[PDB]
Formats: C-alpha cells, sequence, structure tokens
C-alpha cells in the first residue's frame, strides 16, 4: 500500500503514455493515487510517504493540469520528471 | 427582466461561477448537483435570473462586483438517472456587491445594488431652435457623413463648441467609426450581426476587443454607453502593441497583423478537449515566440490546419499556438492563434486611455 | 456650499409671437414669448404700446390664442418645457392688471421618449379640443369644455411614429388633424378625424398622398380655401378633399423655409421666412364661382427683402410685420408697395436689442472709474456682433460685425479687444472661395495671413467639393474707444481657432495674444494636428512671434504662474517662455478624459469634458508633474464650468441646470478625499455658455461670477454664509405661499433639478429673483411673509436692498 502502490502505478502509467501513446489511460491510473493523497495518510508508512514525496507528487498533478489547459507536452514532461524522481527514491529502499 | 436602477435587490448567486461576464456574452452552463437544480427550476417560474460573481482577488474570495444573467433556455437530460440541468444564459445588468449571506441549504443570497445604465439624450436636444426642429429627420458614404454632421449639429453655433467636437460624443458616429475599424480586422463582418442599440453595441464590442481582464473591468465600471464607446475606440487606436502579460514588456504581435480566418471574427471562443475555453486571436505574424513539440491535427479548431504550442521567448509562458497548413493550396499557409488571457494591450512609445 | 443666483439681464431672445384680442375685443394685441417672459402690447399704428409684462416659472414651449363660444375676449394657452399647461385670461380692475389662471395641470406621462421634432401644440379652430404631440406614437388630447379646470386629458394611439408637423384643419364637421410623417417608403401627408366621445381616430376627409421627401411644415388654410399647404425644400403643394396644386419655385432653393404667418384672416396671403433672413410672401390666387364658393387658382411666391434671421413672424396693422429673432435683434419692418433704390420692398422701422446667443464674454473697466462693463460675443452669421453692457438701469451698445464672433479677451496695454471670428465662404468655378457679404474680417484697416509649409497634412488631398460652405477663421483686433476693426489675421486653410488668451509669460515684458487651434479635415474624425500661435500687437497689426506645432486640438489655454498651460486632446501640457521667445515643454500630464474645460486658481487646475467629468489637479514643484487631488464622473452634458474657491466648483449641466461640487474635508479617509460631493443643484432654465469672474457695480456676499446664456440672459452667482442661507431659504417657502404664479406653477417644481430620466429638489441655491420680488409687493403682504421667525418687515427691507446692490 502507498509505496509499492505508487511504484506499480507509475510503471503502469508510463507503459500507457510512453508505450501505448494513451494520455487518457495514464490519467486513469494516476488520478485515484492522487485522490488517495488528498484524503490523507492513516498509517505510519502512509504518513512517512507524505512527508518525503507528498509535495513532489502534488506538483506533478499541477503540471498535468497545466497541460490539460495549454496542450503543452513539455508540461507533461515536467510532471514526468517529478514522477521519476519519486519513483527512483521509492526503488532505493 | 430589467429591474429598477439605484435600488438594492437580492438576487440568487450561482456557486460554481468565478469569471467576469460581459453584458451580452454567451455562457453555456452544464450543472449537475441537486443543490443547483432545485433553485434553477425555482427561478424558471418567477423571474429567470441568477447572479454571476466577479472577484477582484480570486485567491481570497473577494467579491465586490458582478453582473446578472437571464435564463432564456431550458433542457433536462435524463441520462443514467442523474438529473443534468443544461441551461444557456445571457448577461443583462451590472451590479455592486454589499453583503452576502450564507443559508443552511447551500446557497448564498446577496443584496446587490444595480448600477444605472445612463441613457443621455442628444447633445442638441437642449439647444435646438424650435424653428429647426422639423429639419432633424433625415430622409431615407464619405460625403453623406459630412451632410449628417452639418445638419444634426447645426445648432452648435449657439454654444462654445464646433460641430466636429459634438460628433466625438455622438452615438451613431462613434458606432460607425468602430464598425469601420472592425471591418479592417474582419473583411467578412456582417452589419446585421452587430446590435443597433448603443448599449448592446458597446457591450458586444467590449467582449470582442483583445484586452486583459483589468481593461474588461474598467469598461464595465463605465455607466454611459457613449463613454464606453469612446474608450473602446481609444483602445483600438492607441493599444496597437500586444505584449506578454507575465513579462509586461515583451512584444508578441501588432494590431495590423490581426485578421479573421473564419466567419466568427478575429477572436472567437473555442473549447479544448479537456473543456477549457480559449478566446483565440488570429494574427499573421508574431515575435519572441518559441515552438514546443511537433504539429498536431488532433482537435484542431481550424480544419485543414495543424497546431504547435507557442511560448514566450523570455519567460516561457504559454501564449497560444502556431497553425501550419497540411495542404499546400491553403492561402494562410501559416498564422498564429493567441489566447487573450496571455496578452497585455500596450501603447507603444506615457499616454493612457480616454473616456 | 451655499450660493445666491440672481438675474442681471432678462432673456432677450424671442422664441414665439402671436397677435389677437387678449386685453379687449376692440384692441389688437401682440404677445411676445422670451423663454420665461411674456410681453403684452397694443398695436396703435404709432408702434407698440407696452401694457403688461410677466414672468412664468417655466420655459414657454407653446403659446396660442383662442376664443371659446361663450367668451367675450381671447384666452391664452401656454405649455412649458416641464409640461405645465394653463389657460390664462387678462383681467383689468380699473387701474390694477392681473393674469388669471382659468385652468391648469401637468400633462406629462410616466412613460414615453420625447419626440424627435419636439413639442407641437395646436388648438382646434372651433375650440373643441387642444391637441399635443409630446412622445412618438401618441397624440394627447385635452378636451375643451367649461368645467375642465384641471386640464384633464386622454391619449390616442398614433401608428405613424415619425411625425414631422401636424395642424388642425378648418371647415370640418368633426375636429380633423393633417400631418406629414416619414416611413421607409418616404414622406406622406395624412389626415385623421378626432372623436372625443370615441377617444379614437376616425378616417379623414381625404386619403393619404405622397409629398417631397424634404417636406417640413404644414399650414391649415382658413375658409374659403380650406385644406392644407405642404412646404418642402423645393416645392409648395396644396391639398384639400378634391384638388391638389404643386409649384417648384426656384427662388426658395437657396435656404429652407422654417417659419410662416398668415397675413389675411381668409388665408389669401402668407409670409414665409428662411434660415438666412429672406422674407417671402405666398399668394393663394382665387377663382370665385357664381355661388360664392372659391377654388384655389394658383400659388405664387415672391421675395420681399431681407430681415434679421427670423424665428417667428406676425403681421400687424398696415404693412407692419414683427420679426422675432433668436440669432439677432428683433425688428418692426414695413412692407412697402414700391421697392427702394436698392431693390428691397422691406424697410426697418425699429430694432429691439438681442444679446442672445452669448458664446463668450469678459468684464473690463474702460472709462477708468472703478465700474466694470461686460463685453459679449453675441449673435451668429450676419447677426454676429459685440454688445457692451453698462450700469432704465442697463445701457447696451451694439457693434455689428456681420460674421460669427466666438471668443473675446481684453488687452490692457494695447487698449483693444482680441476677438476670434468665423465667416462662411463658398467655392467658385474660379477655383477659390468667395464670401457671401463684407464683414469685420474683410473690412479691417490692415489684414494679415498665416504661413506654414512645415504644417503640411499627409492624409489631406485638399480636393474640396464644389459649391460647399467653408468656414474661415480670423483673429480681430477692435479698438476699445471707437470699436473700429483695426486688424484681422486669417488662419490657415482647414484651421479651426478654438482658444484665446492675452497674457505675459516668464520674464518677457510684452503682453501677447495666444491662440490655440486645430486642423479639421472631413476625412479625419478627431484632429491629429494643431497649433499654439503667439502674437504681438505692434503698429496696428498682428505679427507672429512663436508658432508651436502640436498633435491635437488646443481646446483650452490658461496662464499658470508665468507659464502657458494648454490642453491638447487628452493631455494637459505646461510650457515655459524661454529668453529666445519660444515655447518649450516643461511637463505633460496625460488624462483619462478630453480636456475641453480648463480653469485655474492658485496652484490647482480644474479639468472637464463634455460629459461632466471633473478632475482636480495640483502642480507639485518637487515632482515637476501634476497630481490628481479628486475626481467625479457623473455622466451628463456639461456646457460650462468655473472655480468658485479652493473647494467649490460651479458648472452648468443638461436640462438647463446649475450644480456645485465640493471637496471633502478629509475625515480620516482616502477614497472620499478623492471624491467630490455634489452640494448644489438648481434648475436655472437657461443654457449657460460662459462663466466669468467680475462685477458690474462699484461684504455680506462673498465672490461674484457672471454668466451668459443662449437666450441673452445674464446672471450672477455669489457665495453666502451658513446663517444667511437658512434665512433666505425660509423666506422662499414663505414667499411661495403668497405670490400668485401665472398658470399656478409651484416654485419648488420649477427650480428642482430635472433631466429626461431623473428629478431631485434644489439644494444649496437661493433664487435671487424670488427674494428681490419681496420688495415689489404691498406693505401688508410684506408683513404676512415675515410673520414669526423677531424679523420685522422693516428689518428685511435693507436685507433685500443690500442683496440688490450686488448687481
Ligand atoms: C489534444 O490537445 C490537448 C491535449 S491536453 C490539452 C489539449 C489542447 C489542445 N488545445 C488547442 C490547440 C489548438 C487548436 O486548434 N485546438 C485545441 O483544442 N488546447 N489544449
Ligand atoms: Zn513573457
Amino acid at each position: 500500500l502507498w509505496h509499492e502502490m505508487w511504484h506499480e502505478g507509475l510503471e503502469e502509467a508510463s507503459r500507457l503514455y510512453f508505450g501505448e501513446r494513451n494520455v487518457k489511460g495514464m490519467f486513469e491510473v494516476l488520478e485515484p493515487l492522487h485522490a488517495m493523497m488528498e484524503r490523507g495518510p492513516q498509517t505510519l508508512k502512509e504518513t512517512s510517504f507524505n512527508q518525503a514525496y507528498g509535495r513532489d507528487l502534488m506538483e506533478a498533478q499541477e503540471w498535468c493540469r497545466k497541460y490539460m489547459k495549454s496542450g503543452n507536452v513539455k508540461d507533461l514532461t515536467q510532471a514526468w520528471d517529478l514522477y521519476y524522481h519519486v519513483f527512483r527514491r521509492i526503488s532505493k529502499q | 427582466t430589467l429591474h429598477d436602477d439605484d435600488s438594492c435587490q437580492v438576487i440568487p448567486v450561482l456557486p460554481q461561477v468565478m469569471m467576469i461576464l460581459i453584458p451580452g456574452q454567451t455562457l453555456p452552463l452544464q450543472l449537475f448537483h441537486p443543490q443547483e437544480v432545485s433553485m434553477v427550476r425555482n427561478l424558471i417560474q418567477k423571474d429567470r435570473t441568477f447572479a454571476v460573481l466577479a472577484y477582484s482577488n480570486v485567491q481570497e474570495r473577494e467579491a465586490q462586483f458582478g453582473t446578472t444573467a437571464e435564463i432564456y433556455a431550458y433542457r433536462e437530460e435524463q441520462d443514467f438517472g442523474i438529473e443534468i440541468v443544461k441551461v444557456k444564459a445571457i448577461g443583462r445588468q451590472r451590479f455592486k456587491v454589499l453583503e452576502l449571506r450564507t443559508q443552511s441549504d447551500g446557497i448564498q443570497q446577496a443584496k446587490v445594488q444595480i448600477l444605472p445604465e445612463c441613457v443621455l439624450p442628444s447633445t442638441m436636444s437642449a439647444v435646438q431652435l424650435e424653428s429647426l426642429n422639423k429639419c432633424q429627420i433625415f430622409p431615407s458614404s464619405y460625403k453623406w457623413w459630412q451632410k449628417y454632421q452639418k445638419r444634426k449639429f447645426h445648432c452648435a453655433n449657439l454654444t462654445s463648441w464646433p460641430r466636429w467636437l459634438y460628433s466625438l460624443y455622438d452615438a451613431e458616429t462613434l458606432m460607425d467609426r468602430i464598425k469601420k475599424q472592425l471591418r479592417e480586422w474582419d473583411e467578412n463582418l456582417k452589419d446585421d450581426s452587430l446590435p443597433s442599440n448603443p448599449i448592446d453595441f458597446s457591450y458586444r464590442v467590449a467582449a470582442c476587443l483583445p484586452i486583459d481582464d483589468v481593461l474588461r473591468i474598467q469598461l464595465l465600471k463605465i455607466g454611459s454607453a457613449i463613454q464606453r464607446l469612446r474608450c473602446e475606440l481609444d483602445i483600438m487606436n492607441k493599444c496597437t502593441s500586444l505584449c506578454c502579460k507575465q513579462c509586461q514588456e515583451t512584444e508578441i504581435t501588432t494590431k495590423n497583423e490581426i485578421f479573421s480566418l473564419s466567419l466568427c471574427g478575429p477572436m472567437a471562443a473555442y473549447v479544448n478537449p479537456h473543456g477549457y475555453v480559449h478566446e483565440t486571436l488570429t494574427v499573421y505574424k508574431a515575435c519572441n515566440l518559441n515552438l514546443i513539440g511537433r504539429p498536431s491535427t488532433e482537435h484542431s479548431w481550424f480544419p485543414g490546419y495543424a497546431w504547435t504550442v507557442a511560448q514566450c521567448k523570455i519567460c516561457a509562458s504559454h501564449i497560444g499556438w502556431k497553425f501550419t497548413a497540411t495542404k499546400k493550396d491553403m492561402s494562410p499557409q501559416k498564422f498564429w492563434g493567441l489566447t487573450r488571457s496571455a496578452l497585455l494591450p500596450t501603447i507603444p512609445d506615457k499616454v493612457i486611455l480616454c473616456l | 456650499s451655499y450660493n445666491y443666483v440672481v438675474t442681471a439681464q432678462k432673456p432677450t431672445a424671442v422664441n414665439g409671437c402671436v397677435t389677437g384680442h387678449f386685453t379687449s375685443a376692440e384692441d389688437l394685441n401682440l404677445l411676445i414669448a422670451k423663454n420665461t417672459r411674456l410681453e403684452i402690447y397694443v398695436v396703435t399704428a404709432e408702434g407698440l404700446r407696452p401694457v403688461k409684462e410677466v414672468g412664468m416659472y417655466g420655459k414657454i414651449a407653446v403659446m396660442e390664442l383662442f376664443r371659446p363660444k361663450g367668451e367675450s375676449k381671447d384666452l391664452l394657452f401656454i405649455l412649458t418645457a416641464k409640461y405645465n399647461a394653463c389657460i390664462l385670461e387678462y383681467k383689468q380692475s380699473g387701474e390694477s392688471i392681473d393674469i388669471i389662471t382659468r385652468a391648469h395641470g401637468n400633462v406629462q406621462d410616466r412613460i414615453g421618449r420625447p419626440s424627435e421634432t419636439g413639442i407641437i401644440g395646436i388648438i382646434d379652430p372651433e375650440c373643441r379640443m387642444i391637441g399635443l404631440r409630446l412622445y412618438d406614437g401618441l397624440f394627447k388630447v385635452i378636451p375643451l369644455d367649461r368645467d375642465n379646470k384641471e386640464l384633464k386629458a386622454f391619449n390616442i394611439r398614433l401608428e405613424e411614429l415619425h411625425v414631422i408637423d401636424v395642424k388642425f384643419l378648418y371647415g370640418c364637421q368633426a375636429p380633423t388633424i393633417c400631418f406629414v410623417y416619414q416611413d421607409p417608403q418616404g414622406r406622406h401627408v395624412k389626415t385623421y378625424e378626432v372623436s372625443l366621445r370615441e377617444k379614437e381616430f376616425n378616417k379623414g376627409p381625404w386619403k393619404q398622398e405622397n409629398v417631397e421627401a424634404e417636406a417640413s411644415m404644414v399650414i391649415a388654410v382658413p375658409e374659403p380655401f380650406g385644406g392644407a399647404i405642404i412646404i418642402g425644400q423645393e416645392s409648395i403643394t396644396y391639398h384639400n378633399g378634391d384638388k391638389y396644386l404643386a409649384i417648384a419655385p426656384p427662388i426658395i432653393k437657396q435656404s429652407t423655409i422654417v417659419c410662416h404667418n398668415r397675413v389675411d384672416p381668409n388665408g389669401s396671403r402668407y409670409l414665409l421666412g428662411d434660415m438666412e433672413g429672406r422674407l417671402f410672401m405666398l399668394l393663394l390666387e382665387k377663382e370665385e364661382q357664381m355661388d360664392g364658393t372659391v377654388t384655389l387658382k394658383d400659388l405664387r411666391v415672391e421675395l420681399l427683402g431681407e430681415t434679421s434671421i427670423a424665428e417667428c413672424l406676425t403681421y400687424l396693422d398696415n404693412g407692419v410685420v414683427f420679426v422675432g429673432s433668436r440669432l439677432g435683434d428683433s425688428q418692426l419692418v414695413k412692407l412697402n408697395v414700391d421697392s427702394n433704390e436698392q431693390g428691397s420692398y422691406v424697410v426697418a422701422m425699429e430694432t429691439f436689442t438681442n444679446l442672445g446667443p452669448i458664446v463668450d464674454m469678459c468684464v473690463v473697466d474702460l472709462e477708468r472709474q472703478g465700474q466694470g462693463q461686460l463685453v459679449t460675443c453675441s449673435g451668429a452669421f450676419k447677426e454676429g456682433s459685440l454688445r457692451i453692457i453698462r450700469n432704465q438701469k442697463l445701457h447696451i451698445r451694439t457693434v455689428p460685425l456681420y460674421e460669427s464672433p466666438r471668443k473675446i479677451c481684453y488687452q490692457e496695454v494695447s487698449q483693444c479687444f482680441g476677438v476670434l471670428s468665423s465667416r462662411i465662404e463658398v467655392q467658385d468655378t474660379s477655383g477659390g472661395t468667395t464670401a457671401l457679404r463684407p464683414s469685420a474680417s474683410t473690412q479691417a484697416l490692415s489684414s494679415s495671413v498665416s504661413s506654414s509649409k512645415l504644417f503640411s497634412s499627409s492624409t489631406a488631398p485638399h480636393e474640396t467639393s464644389f459649391g460647399e460652405e467653408v468656414e474661415v477663421h480670423n483673429l480681430l483686433i477692435i479698438d476699445q474707444h471707437t470699436f473700429e476693426v483695426l486688424h484681422a489675421h486669417q488662419f490657415l486653410q482647414n484651421e479651426y481657432a478654438l482658444s484665446l488668451v492675452s497674457c505675459k509669460l516668464g520674464k518677457d515684458p510684452n503682453t501677447y495674444f495666444i491662440v490655440g487651434t486645430a486642423m479639421v479635415y472631413p476625412e479625419e474624425a478627431e484632429p491629429k494636428q494643431g497649433r499654439i500661435v503667439v502674437f504681438q500687437y505692434s503698429d496696428g497689426k498682428l505679427q507672429t512671434v512663436a508658432e508651436k506645432e502640436v498633435k491635437g486640438a488646443v481646446y483650452s489655454m490658461v496662464e499658470f504662474n508665468g507659464k502657458l498651460l494648454a490642453s491638447i486632446n487628452s493631455t494637459v501640457r505646461l510650457y515655459e517662455w524661454t529668453t529666445e521667445k519660444e515655447l518649450r515643454t516643461e511637463c505633460n500630464h496625460y488624462n483619462n478624459i478630453m480636456a475641453l474645460y480648463l480653469k485655474t486658481k492658485g496652484d490647482f487646475i480644474l479639468v472637464g469634458d463634455l460629459m461632466r467629468s471633473v478632475l482636480l489637479l495640483a502642480y507639485k514643484p518637487m515632482e515637476g508633474n501634476f497630481e490628481e487631488i479628486a475626481r467625479d464622473f457623473n455622466p451628463n452634458w456639461m456646457s460650462a464650468v468655473e472655480i468658485l474657491d479652493d473647494d467649490n466648483f460651479l458648472g452648468a449641466e443638461n436640462a438647463f441646470n446649475l450644480f456645485v461640487c465640493q471637496k471633502d474635508s478629509a475625515a480620516t479617509t482616502d477614497e472620499e478625499r478623492q471624491h467630490l460631493q455634489e452640494v448644489g443643484l438648481f434648475h436655472l432654465g437657461e443654457f449657460v455658455n460662459v462663466f466669468c469672474h467680475g462685477s458690474l457695480v462699484m461684504t455680506p456676499t462673498q465672490g461674484s461670477v457672471l454668466f451668459g446664456t443662449v437666450n441673452g440672459m445674464i446672471g450672477l452667482v455669489t457665495s453666502l454664509s451658513e446663517s444667511w442661507y437658512n434665512l433666505l431659504l425660509d423666506m422662499q417657502n414663505r414667499l411661495n405661499k403668497v405670490i400668485k404664479s401665472v398658470g399656478k406653477i409651484e416654485h419648488s417644481f420649477w427650480r428642482s433639478f430635472h433631466t429626461e430620466r431623473k428629478t431631485e429638489p434644489a439644494t444649496g441655491f437661493i433664487d435671487g429673483d424670488l427674494i428681490e420680488s419681496f420688495l415689489d409687493i404691498s406693505r401688508p403682504k410684506m408683513q404676512e411673509v415675515v410673520a414669526n421667525l423677531e424679523a420685522t418687515a422693516d428689518d428685511l427691507i435693507k436685507v433685500v436692498e443690500e442683496l440688490t446692490r450686488i448687481h
């Protein structure tokens, strides 16, 4: 839950956007995971995950929202830079 | 529904609207919550009028102004059991906000004072000689306007000012001058498409000028349609350089580059796939714009053209898109499309705006 | 702020005149309307004998005489601009004379926009009803019957929305109207019957007919002819039930006929006047039948001569015609059977003074006694002149110019006035322009012209059309003692002179005449070029000293602490006069309104536009720029403005009103320190063109501001204390309970601020004419007014006689 969840949701979201070239599928995987963060942590590992990754995860969503208005692919690349920074730190452990 | 002016009237407020609406601007709504269905249906059987709120400071919910919007269409889709109210409304009168109360159901009722629409008479009505009253009805173009001015403003000889000065405060002359300026930007402009009333004409023009939100607010603060027409005409003559809003000084395009590709004018409202609306101004040439990514024909607002994101060369702020033709026989092979919200009307080389 | 407004010279412009038998059945009367005044005379062949003159609380719009069946004399009907209707009767109790209100009542509607052609008031020939046309789409009817004291009326729906003129026909069994209206098909004449019982329009005696697309007036011809005459730009046509006759007289094509009067009671002869002073006579030639009936044989029009620009006309006994004139002096002319050695059948007998319209003016001490005299720019076109008013009470001298004066300023060091004037010229086949008549600008002792190759306009091809009127502007120098035109300087082609000032600048000893102009071209809506020309009067001629080119119209200029402050379009620019006799820009302040009006007191400047946008500025020496102290944007047509003091500003706004704006007292606030509260409102009933500081006399009242109006009325505004305003405000409510108003119009309803869609009671103003009327009443009535509020009749005699001394 949360660590392995966000980790497995970024692998699937990358396979949908980069591999299948489907923006809609990527947002479908990402949206529930972001909604979970909005609800808030209810476990120690959940709380520990919001302290180190939470801020980086909410900025990539803002960058996704900027793309949805502008239509600028570079805004999705800015979100994907933040998603990969968190993915690597999650993989470290 | 046109309520009395200078009187404090309570009007229901729509909770999901935080954008400045100009009197007579198309605002298609698509509500879904039952808290916004049992009130939209209550107004349909009473007065048919809700209040759109304007926030000077959107970040701190500071609302001190707004404009009413009469409901002129109703349609209710019974899709998947969930009631969806699909209503279209048009802006009627400007109002000022004084006190907004909060109810126990989920609606805010505010006591708003409608600011009067100051309809002045003709400048010659208080100085026209009684003998010449019968010469005011003109029987039923460059030389026609000379004779119109010479006959209507003949009695200006009784005052301290000439006839040409009174033409600068005449509604018919101002509207005709604006129409000529609009024709330069749109060769496909139809006269029947523009209202003949100076109140409606002024508000229609305010929603067509490529200007920032601050200027749109300034035009709505004006009470008389004559002053609003004059300010609109002054913007068209002085604010010739369009700059990036974030930079404030980086020029992007000029007034002489504005043209109308389609029959909706030079700055029509288009909706993106995600639902965001972009009042896009079309120009032939631009400066200080870098292209991001590759051309795409997906969801292209102009058929036969591909779009490529355009950004500020200095601050990297999104300005709009470049449109490249797919067929080599399309006359406007390449043109630009700029979102109004990204631009700042500027007076080049400091003069300001006149009312 | 509290002010006292009093009339110095009553309105002189004549807006209406009628003849009849109002005082008695055996006397021929001449009634003359002068805006708020009504004059009554008796025609006796030796001129006009003044009998009675009254003032009404309203702007006289309609004035007609009529004699109901039971009446022995004629009754007078008057409708005002504020829609106050009244039937009046002349009553003489041996020595005392009084105008009696037989009936009265306001006839305005709650809804309806004022008609395009204005108020039209007509009375049925057999006195069955009074027809009024006030709003487009309606025709108000006041039924004429004995017990209708409240002038109760009813409206009839009228389908034709654009009615130009309407009249009641003669010799009709039922009341019948005849009018001309315009629809997308053109102009047409139509008739309608009026049934009081039905309250509706029945079918008329003759069907609708087409007229000249420029048909403007209708004349109902009395019996034996009956029917109506339609007059247009190029045709005069007659119409009745079974006949029509049309003529196209080329002698009328030069100007539009705008006024008429019937000479013979049977309608055989009719005088007609145009916009340029030509007087004509229309003859209805008659072909009589064996049974006494008359048919219209033919129509003939003959030019008689030249009169002052006629607003209204009235034939009096034996060749004598009264000529009412809004733009020039009214006259009494004689229509001689034989023409003089010049060719005119018209000869002037008497001339009555008309200051109106007063476009500009100034106060000057000439005999050097201490008493100021007013010199105004009066009239227009051939009637244009200067009028010197001195302190029967007011002595007026006329200096005819035969062209339109516009601005005026006095130069003390040169003993001469500077006057901007304009004359109309017309293009000729030769290729240039020719003047219509000699005038001041063409009869000066010496003349000069402007030169400017540097001021060549780009978009102006100068391909002026043929037979087009062209306005030529000039600066005239007029001697203060002889009033002869010493010099005339013509400005550049297409150059419109706007502002004028005489002053010294910087360290230069020489006083200069400075003019602010604008380059006006038909193609350009707003002027993009202008000039500030400096002139020096030396050796009876005007020599240009400095010429500054600007990018806009120089609407106004003023001397500001040794510097020249000018208004170019929206900018208020200050200039310095360098030791090389040149203008140099010192600073610019860009405004958000058109700087038409520009006044200055001390270090602050008042800026205004045509839509009553008032903004105050202050020149900050440290900044070297102007700063906005306060502003009020109440949209309404403003004709004039003036600074009363540091925190009070008097103006004139639409619907003949005066207003005063006051600067807030800075009560621990900032948004109200920049807000100007309206403390004064008053309905003057006159259109003010110019305010002027000064006085015509040799201190309970503080300050003195004179003003000139379109109707030639001169007024005076002075400040009052807090205690003085409440006593005079109390005396007005007291005098209104006793003074009998003609038509029974309440003084509060007459002076209340009024516009087309707004009405408020008057505040911060004292009607000085009402206060001065207190002295002109009987001693027992004087005491009735001052009953309680201590203050005896005797004590309030020197109070009013003290206020009398101001003017
Ligand atoms: C498929 O595009 C997107 C994915 S996420 C946001 C967009 C988008 C597209 N546009 C504009 C681009 C110009 C145009 O002609 N039509 C549009 O709709 N604006 N935003
Ligand atoms: Zn930028």
